[PDB]
């Protein structure tokens, strides 16, 4: 009932802030698509600017989530800074093309693995790619990817949350909505909901390696992190 | 009065 509406409201916040793979004009390039360097500066350039836009899109996604804007601004920032990397990893991995072994950005930009490495994923490249392959069997659509993101995001246990109790209240209908949604679409398979939940753990394992890449990276880039991206890690 | 905050109040 009220469940259906939540699913559809979360599906829309995801559809609208994150176009599907096939809605997109793909287009590659031949920059260091061959050899693994430490960093290609032209790759880094497009990628970093793209990422400022993702992060905006991810904030937009959050604001459209039931009840999220009722949290204190300070909570809203706390939750965001905490989950935002995770979300962007999920998001980009939803854009993987197994055949080409590629990933497509929201403007069409389509990078193979070596190129992904060279734009700054470096050590994380393989983990991201493995995760993306492990998603395929799950066959997730927009409502599932949206819900799963909302659940990573709306986490009662963040450090320094001013209203942990209220965050927890928010996250409960999300969990349920996903449970029932996944059951509908996949009755044959009952531990698919938990299988999905546990994907947040792989996101964590990868995003946690985040700050240490930020350091070794700050080194081989010319200027410094675009301001907004600075705000999300730092 | 921070990128994030402007993003969040607009
Ligand atoms: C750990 C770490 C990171 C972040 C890596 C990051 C932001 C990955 C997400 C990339 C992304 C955009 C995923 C899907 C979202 C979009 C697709 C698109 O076409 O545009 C949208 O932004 C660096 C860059 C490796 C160093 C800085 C700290």
């Amino acid at each position: 009932p009220e469940v259906g509406e939540l699913i559809e409201k979360v599906r829309k916040a995801h559809q609208e802030t994150f176009p599907a793979l096939c809605q997109l004009g793909k287009y590659t390039t031949n920059n260091s698509s061959e050899q693994r360097v430490s960093l290609d500066i032209d790759l880094w350039d497009k990628f970093s600017e793209l990422s400022t836009k993702c992060i905006i899109k991810t904030v937009e996604f959050a604001k459209q989530l039931p009840g999220f804007t009722t949290l204190t601004i300070a909570d809203q920032i706390t939750l965001l800074k905490a989950a935002c990397l995770d979300i962007l990893i999920l998001r980009i991995c939803t854009r993987y093309t197994p055949e080409q072994d590629t990933m497509t950005f929201s403007d069409g930009l389509t990078l193979n693995r070596t190129q992904m490495h060279n734009a700054g994923f470096g050590p994380l490249t393989d983990l991201v790619f493995a995760f993306a392959n492990q998603l395929l069997p799950l066959e997730m659509d927009d409502a599932e990817t949206g819900l799963l993101s909302a659940i990573c995001l709306i986490c009662g246990d963040r450090q320094d949350l001013e209203q942990p109790d209220r965050v927890d209240m928010l996250q409960e209908p999300l969990l349920e909505a996903l449970k029932v949604y996944v059951r509908k679409r996949r009755p044959s398979r009952p531990h698919m909901f938990p299988k999905m939940l546990m994907k947040i753990t792989d996101l964590r394992s990868i995003s946690a390696k985040g700050a240490e890449r930020v350091i070794t990276l700050k080194m081989e880039i010319p200027g410094s992190m675009p301001p907004l991206i600075q705000e999300m890690l730092e | 009065k921070s990128l994030l905050q402007q993003l969040l109040t607009e």
